[PDB]
RNA sequence: GGCCAGCAUCAGUUUUGGUGGCAGGAUAAAUCCAUAGGAAUGUAGCUUGCCUCGGUAAGUAUUAUAGCCUGUG
RNA sequence: AGAACUGGCGAUGCGGGAUGAACCGAACGUAGAGUUAAGGUGCCGGAAUACACGCUCAUCAGACACCACAAAAGGUGUUAGUUCAUCUAGACAGCCGGACGGUGGCCAUGGAAGUCGGAAUCCGCUAAGGAGUGUGUAACAACUCACCGGCCGAAUGAACUA
RNA sequence: GCAGUCAAGCGUUCAUAGCGACAUUGCUCGGCUCUUCCUAUCAUACCGAAGCAGAAUUCGGUAA
RNA sequence: UUUGCUCCACACAAUAUAGAUGGAUACGAAUAAGGCGUCCUUGUGGCGUCGCUGAACCAUAGCAGGCUAGCAACGGUGCACUUGGCGGAAAGGCCUUGGGUGCUUGCUGGCGAAUUGCAAUGUCAUUUUGCGUGGGGAUAAAUCAUUUGUAUACGACUUAGA
C-alpha cells in the first residue's frame, strides 16, 4: 500500500561504535572492526541518542520494506560479531577410512587441508577467508573449530568446508563419512 | 574438412609471422621466447625409453625426427609497444648502426641496380654522442608495456642460394622492461 | 548457452485479417446462442 | 568512541513549510503548506504574496528551506497572522536564493545603455582586480 | 475536469395525472449535456422510463460548499465489468467532492479499465470524524505532526545539454 | 552554440543518449561521445546479455563473413543504437554520422575539454531508484570486447593527471575569489551591484 | 520603360497577441467580517507518574497565553 | 450452409494503416494561402523526451486488432476490492508450560500401550486436552500440534472478485 | 468414449427452468550420398529421486 | 631531367568547403547525496555556506576599429626570440623561465569618418593547388626482360645477377 514511513532500531551496545558515511558501516568495538557495503539497498540512517540506529525507508513498496529489515539484521551481525564474535564446530565423523585434516601455508593462502576421506588420493584444498581463524579442539575427538567476526566467513568457510567432502556416486543412508556443523554459536558465552 | 583452417587461401610470405607469443612473468631473468632457422633434413634415431607405466619402460625405440638448420641468429633491432584499446601499437623501433650485407638485401626486390643507399643518413644520425638515439631508448623503456628483438637469420652459412636473409621480431619474457631494452 | 529462437511479433496481413473474421463468426455464435 | 551517523537531511514537507510556485498563474511567489492532502497534493496559501488558497501537486511546487509555526487547516487570515509574526518574507529576502531570483530579473529588464554601463564598469572592476592579483 | 449537476425529471405531465414525482439526482459530468445525457440513462435503469416520456426541468451547477478545507471522502461505487456489475467503497481525501470523483474516475480506469460509461456513482459522503476512516492509505496521513520528505527529485532541464552533471538533492 | 560538442556517456542510457545525439546531428551539430564504457543501459544484466546474445545469433547462414558484423567494442555497441536511428543508407545520413564520434575513455585532445551530459538521457534521473541497470562494461567484456582491463587502468591515471590539474585550479580560484570579495563597496563595485554582476 | 526590390497608406482571406465594457449562476460558490454551538490528530493552563537538572509520557481542561469545525446573518 | 436487404471493389486517383484486392479518411480542372479528416508527435519522421492521476519488471515483457486461439487454471509476483471472521475480557507471530485420569477401551497377535490395521469412537475432570496430529520404539517411552494457559502489546485471519 | 456418482459457481430471483471442470465407478513407394539446422537427447559431461550395501540399473533435471 | 624534388617567407591566379562569423569554459565520485570555505582530536571529523539551471562565466566600447596629446599604475594582452619541465589513448599539445617589442577602453583631451545617396552577406573564414619569386636542405627505387623453384592455370610468390 506504498507505506510513508518504516523504521527499524539497532541497539548499540556500550563497547561498539557505528560509523557511517552514505551506506558503508564501521562497526568499531573489542573485538575489531567490521565493514559493509550497502550502496545497492537504498534507505536512511539515523542516529536518535548515541546508542539506538534508526534505518528508513520513505515510499517503499513490499520489496523495498523487504530490503528495510535486512539492513538492520546485516548490521546487528556485524555488533554481535563484534561484541561476542561467532564460533562454528565442526565435527567430521568416519566409517573406516580416518580422515586427515590439517592446515597448510603455501604462498600465503592458509589452506585447509583434507586428506583421506573414504581412502582417497586427492587432496582437498579449502581456501580461509581473512577474518577466520581456525584451531583444533582439544580433549573431544574428530573436531575442528572455525572463529571470527563476519558471520559471511564463518559460516561460509563452514559450508565450503562439507561441500567439498561430497559423498560421489553412493549411498546417503549407508555412507556416514563427512564433516559437519555440529554447532553455530559464540565465542564469548553469557 | 576443418572449418577453423579457414579461409583456405595462400599465405601473405613464405615467412609465416608468430601470432601468439608466451605470456610473460616479471621477475624471471631476460631471455628469448621465440627462434628461427631454415628447415631441411629429417632422419631416424633409436633411443632406450625411460617413460614409466608404458609397454615400453627400459626398452628401446625407433623414431623420425627432423632437423632444421639454424645459424646464429643475430640481433639488429628492438621493438616496443604501448598497450591501447585498440590492440598494440608500435610507438618507436630502433636499429643497429651497422647492418650486414644480408639485410640492406631484404630492404631491396632488386639488389643490383641500387646505389646500396638504405641506412646512410640513419648511420650519420647515430654519428655524435648518441643524443637522439638514447632520446629514442629513453622513449621506449619510459612507455611500451611490451619490447620486442629485431634479429635476423646467418643466409650465407646456411648452403641456400639465396643470400637475403629473413627479418623477424621475438619478444623477451624477461621481467622490468628497462632490463628488456638495456638487454 | 546457445540461446533458442525467439516467437515474431509481426503479425502477417493475413493473421491480422484471419484474426477479424474469426471475431465475427465469435459474434455471430454467441448472438444465436444467447436466445435458447 | 562515539557512533556519527552522517544523516542526509532533507527538506520535509510539512505543516508550516513555505513553498515556491514554479508554474502556473502565481509562477515564482510564496505560499505556506497549509495542510497536507496525499503523497502528491498540498494544500497552500500565501496572502501576502497574493496566492489564493488552492490544492496543488507537489510537482507545480518547489520546497524553500524556511520553516515557521503554523497550526493545520489554517484559513487566510490566520496565515496572514502567522505569516507576519514570524517574519518569513525578510527571511526569505535574506537569503541568496531570493538574491538569485532578483539577479536575474534585474539582469532581464536591463537597457542596451545600461548594459553598456556594466560593460564599462567591469573594465574598471577588471584592472584593480588585475592589480589586487599578481601580488601574493 | 468535472462539475456536479443536480438534473430533475417528472415524466410530462398528460391528462388524468398533474404533477408528477419531480425525481432528483446528482450527476458529475464535464458539462451540461452530457449530465442531461447521463441523467435518462439513470432513469432507464431505476425504473421503467424513457427519454421522451419526460422533460428536464432544472439542470443546476452544485459549487462545493468549503473549497478550502481538506475532507475526508468515501465513495460508493459499482460498475461493469468483464463479468457482472459490483459494489466498490474507496476513500479519498480532497479538497472538494469534484476533484474527488475526479481521482477516482482516473483510478477506477487504471486498477479496473473501467471507462465512464461503466461507472455509476451511488453516494459521495463526507466522513465528519476522523478514526472512522476505513482505509488505511488514507488514515497514513491523518497522524499527528506528519513529517515526511521527498527524496530522489528530477530537475526538468529546458536545453539538451547540461553543464553541471545534475543533483538530485531535496 | 560550439563547434564541437563533448557528451560524457557515463551514466547515460544508451536509448535517450543515442536518440539525443542522432537529431543533434542531422541538424549539424558535431558531437563526441566519451567514457562509453561506463553508458548504462536499463535492467538485470543477464536480461541484456540474453539480449546482445540473440542478436550475436544472426548471421548470413550461407556466409558468415558478409552477415550483420556484430560489434563488442562499447563504443561500436552504441554506434549501432545510434546508426539504426538515421536514415544511414541516404546521403544525408553518411554526411551526419560523418559528424559524430565515439570514443571508450576520454583520450586528447578531448581530456583537456569541457564535457556535457544530456539531463534527458541521464539514469539518475529517468530511471526509478531501486531498479537494476545494466552497465555497458560488463556486457561487452562478457560478450567479446578484451578491452576492458586496459581502459580502465588508463582511466585512472587519466584521472590523477586530472585531479592534479584541478587542485591547481581550486586554489587560482579561491586567490580570485578572495581578492574580488576584497574589491567589494567601491563606487564602481557597489553600482554593479544595483545592476547586477 | 524594361529586371528586381524596400517602405507607406489601403482592400480581400487568414494567423497571432495586448487591453476595456458588460450580462449570467446560490444575483457564483469562496475568502473576509459579526454572531451562536461542538469536538481535537487537544490549546494554553491544572493534576500526576520518573528521570540528564525539565523533558517526556496519562488524565482533566472547549481555546484560556495556538487554532479548527459547523450553523445564522 | 440458404435467402433478403445493405454497403465496398469494380469504370477511381489521393491522405493514412511500416508493407498490401476488399481496413480508417476522402465532391480529382490549373495554382496560391488558411483550416482540418484518419493517423499521429523519442529518433528514423513533419509534430509535446507535453502536462495529470494511476498500473506493470517480464530467463527472450509489451506496444494486438468484435478483448478471438491455445484459456480452464497453476504462482509464497504486485496493486485494488467483496463477503464472513477474531481483537486492550489482549488479535496474528513467537518461545515457556500444562497437554489429564477411566484407559494398555474391544476384537485383533509373536509383539500393536493414540499413531500396522477392523468397527463404534463413550464417560469423567477441568483453563483445556481427540479411544489421538504426525515423528518415533519390536512393543512401550520421548517429542510434536489442536486445545488451553503465562509474559508480549495492535492490528490481524480466512474464502472469493478484479 | 458413453452413462452415472460427486459439484467452485452461474442459471432473469435462485441449486429443484438447466449447464457444470479435476476425479471417480461401471466391460473393453524405397533407398543411395552429402551439407546445414531443430531438441522432443540414444551415448558422452554434471546433477536430483529410487531398498541406491558394492557393481549394475530405473525414472527425472540442465544440456545440441 | 635542360636546379629536376622538398622546406621556410610574400606574391598572384585558381579550387573548393553537409556549411567559422566572440570563447569546445577539462576534477572524480555519489544521488536515500554532494560541492566549496574554514577550523582542529587528521577523520567515512566539527562548524559555516552553496545549488532549486549555462538566464552562467570569461572575454566584449576605437574608419570591420584609423591618427595623435596626455594623466594614473607595474597591471592585462598581442607578436616574435627563449629556460626547462610535462604530455603516448589518436601523445602533435600543456604549463613555465626571462629580454625585446607594439597595444591597452583604468581615466581624461584633440583630429579624421559623410556621396555605399532610405536596405541589398556587402566579401575580413579555411582547405587543396598551379605559375612566378629568395633563401635553406636532400644526391632513389620499382616494373619489364633473363634466371631461380621453397611458388606455380594465368596472374601472383620466392630467388638470383653492374
Amino acid at each position: 500500500m506504498k507505506y510513508i514511513q518504516t523504521e527499524q532500531q539497532i541497539e548499540v551496545p556500550e563497547g561498539v561504535t557505528v560509523s557511517i558515511k552514505s551506506r558503508i558501516v564501521k562497526v568499531v568495538g573489542p573485538r575489531g572492526t567490521l565493514t559493509k557495503n550497502l550502496k545497492h539497498i537504498d534507505v536512511t540512517f539515523t542516529k536518535v541518542n548515541n546508542q539506538l540506529i534508526k534505518v528508513a525507508v520513505h515510499n517503499g513498496g513490499r520489496k523495498h520494506v523487504a530490503a528495510l529489515r535486512t539492513v538492520k539484521s546485516l548490521v546487528d551481525n556485524m555488533i554481535t560479531g563484534v561484541t561476542k564474535g561467532y564460533k562454528y564446530k565442526m565435527r567430521y565423523v568416519y566409517a573406516h577410512f580416518p580422515i586427515n585434516v590439517n592446515i597448510v601455508e603455501k604462498d600465503g593462502a592458509k589452506f585447509i587441508e583434507v586428506r583421506n576421506f573414504l581412502g582417497d588420493k586427492k587432496i582437498r584444498n579449502v581456501p580461509v577467508r581473512d577474518g577466520v581463524t581456525i584451531e583444533f579442539s582439544t580433549n573431544v575427538k574428530d573436531e575442528i573449530v572455525l572463529s571470527g567476526n563476519s558471520v559471511e566467513d564463518v559460516s561460509q568457510n563452514a559450508a565450503d568446508l562439507q561441500q567439498i567432502c561430497r559423498v560421489r556416486n553412493k549411498d546417503i543412508r549407508k555412507f556416514l563419512d563427512g564433516i559437519y556443523v555440529s554447532h553455530k554459536g559464540f565465542i564469548t558465552e553469557d | 574438412g576443418h572449418l577453423g583452417f579457414l579461409p583456405r587461401k595462400r599465405a601473405a610470405s613464405i615467412r609465416a609471422r608468430v601470432k601468439a607469443f608466451p605470456k610473460d612473468d616479471r621477475s624471471k631473468p631476460v631471455a628469448l621466447t621465440s627462434f628461427l632457422g631454415y628447415k631441411a633434413g629429417m632422419t631416424t634415431i633409436v633411443r632406450d625409453l625411460d617413460r614409466p607405466g608404458s609397454k615400453f619402460h627400459k626398452r628401446e625405440v625407433v623414431e623420425a625426427v627432423t632437423v632444421v638448420d639454424t645459424p646464429p641468429v643475430v640481433v639488429v633491432g628492438v621493438v616496443g609497444y604501448v598497450e591501447t584499446p585498440r590492440g598494440l601499437r608500435s610507438l618507436t623501433t630502433v636499429w643497429a648502426e651497422h647492418l650486414s650485407d644480408e639485410v640492406k638485401r631484404r630492404f631491396y626486390k632488386n639488389w643490383y641496380k641500387s646505389k646500396k643507399k638504405a641506412f646512410t643518413k640513419y648511420s650519420a644520425k647515430y654519428a655524435q654522442d648518441g643524443a637522439g638515439i638514447e632520446r629514442e631508448l629513453a622513449r621506449i623503456k619510459k612507455y611500451a608495456s611490451v619490447v620486442r628483438v629485431l634479429v635476423h637469420t646467418q643466409i650465407r652459412k646456411t648452403p641456400l642460394a639465396q643470400k637475403k636473409a629473413h627479418l623477424a621480431e621475438i619478444q623477451l619474457n624477461g621481467g622490468s622492461i628497462s632490463e628488456k631494452v638495456d638487454w | 548457452m546457445r540461446v533458442r529462437k525467439r516467437q515474431s511479433r509481426r503479425t502477417s496481413t493475413k493473421l491480422k485479417e484471419g484474426i477479424k473474421k474469426k471475431a465475427s463468426a465469435h459474434r455471430k455464435k454467441e448472438k444465436k446462442m444467447a436466445k435458447k | 568512541t562515539d557512533s556519527i551517523v552522517k544523516a542526509s537531511n532533507w527538506r520535509l514537507v510539512e505543516v508550516g513549510r513555505v513553498v515556491l510556485i514554479k508554474k502556473g498563474q502565481s509562477a515564482g511567489k510564496l505560499a505556506a503548506i497549509v495542510e497536507i492532502i496525499d503523497q502528491k497534493k498540498v494544500l497552500i496559501d500565501g496572502p501576502k504574496a497574493g496566492v489564493p488558497r488552492q490544492a496543488i501537486n507537489l510537482g507545480q511546487v518547489v520546497l524553500t528551506p524556511l520553516t515557521f509555526a503554523l497550526p493545520r487547516g489554517a484559513r487566510t487570515a490566520t496565515v496572514s497572522k502567522k505569516w507576519a509574526a514570524a517574519a518569513v518574507c525578510e527571511k526569505w529576502a535574506a537569503s541568496s536564493w531570493a538574491k538569485k531570483i532578483a539577479q536575474r530579473e534585474r539582469r532581464a529588464a536591463l537597457t542596451d545603455f545600461e548594459r553598456f554601463q556594466v560593460m564599462v564598469l567591469r573594465k574598471q572592476k577588471r584592472y584593480t582586480v588585475k592589480k589586487a592579483l599578481a601580488k601574493a | 475536469h468535472f462539475k456536479e449537476y443536480q438534473v430533475i425529471g417528472r415524466r410530462l405531465p398528460t391528462e388524468s395525472v398533474p404533477e408528477p414525482k419531480l425525481f432528483r439526482m446528482r450527476i458529475f459530468a464535464s458539462n451540461e449535456v452530457i449530465a442531461k445525457s447521463r441523467y435518462w440513462y439513470f432513469l432507464q435503469k431505476l425504473h421503467k422510463v424513457k427519454k421522451a416520456s419526460g422533460e428536464i426541468v432544472s439542470i443546476n451547477q452544485i459549487n462545493e460548499a468549503h473549497p478550502t478545507k481538506v475532507k475526508n471522502f468515501g465513495v460508493w461505487v459499482r460498475y461493469d465489468s468483464r463479468s457482472g456489475t459490483h459494489n466498490m467503497y474507496k476513500e479519498i481525501r480532497d479538497v472538494s467532492r469534484v476533484a474527488a470523483v475526479e481521482t477516482l474516475y482516473q483510478d477506477m480506469a487504471a486498477r479496473h479499465r473501467a471507462r465512464f460509461r461503466s461507472i455509476h456513482i451511488l453516494k459521495v459522503a463526507e466522513i465528519e470524524k476522523t478514526a472512522d476512516v476505513k482505509r488505511q492509505y488514507v488514515k497514513q496521513f491523518l497522524t499527528k505532526d506528519l513529517k515526511f520528505p521527498l527524496p530522489h527529485r528530477v530537475q526538468k532541464s529546458t536545453k539538451t545539454f547540461s553543464y553541471k552533471r545534475p543533483s538530485t538533492f531535496y | 552554440v560550439e563547434p564541437v560538442v563533448v557528451i560524457d556517456g557515463k551514466g547515460h542510457l544508451v536509448g535517450r543518449l543515442a536518440s539525443v545525439v542522432a537529431k543533434q546531428l542531422l541538424n549539424g551539430q558535431k558531437i563526441v561521445v566519451v567514457r562509453a564504457e561506463e553508458l548504462n543501459i536499463s535492467g538485470e544484466f543477464f536480461r541484456n546479455k540474453l539480449k546482445y546474445h540473440d542478436f550475436l545469433r544472426k548471421a548470413t547462414a550461407f556466409n558468415k563473413t558478409r552477415g550483420p558484423f556484430h560489434f563488442r567494442a562499447p563504443s561500436r555497441i552504441f554506434y549501432k543504437a545510434l546508426r539504426g536511428m538515421v536514415s544511414h543508407k541516404t546521403a544525408r545520413g553518411k554526411a551526419a554520422l560523418e559528424r559524430l564520434k565515439v570514443f571508450e575513455g576520454i583520450p586528447p585532445p578531448y581530456d583537456k575539454k569541457k564535457r556535457v551530459v544530456v539531463p534527458q538521457a541521464l539514469r539518475v534521473l529517468r530511471l526509478k531508484p531501486g531498479r537494476k541497470y545494466t552497465t555497458l562494461g560488463k556486457l561487452s567484456t562478457s560478450v567479446g570486447w578484451k578491452y576492458e582491463d586496459v581502459v580502465a587502468k588508463l582511466e585512472a591515471k587519466r584521472k590523477v593527471s586530472s585531479a592534479e590539474y584541478y587542485a591547481k585550479k581550486r586554489a587560482f580560484t579561491k586567490k580570485v575569489a578572495s581578492a574580488n570579495a576584497t574589491a567589494a563597496e567601491s563606487d564602481v563595485a557597489k553600482q554593479l551591484a544595483a545592476l547586477g554582476y
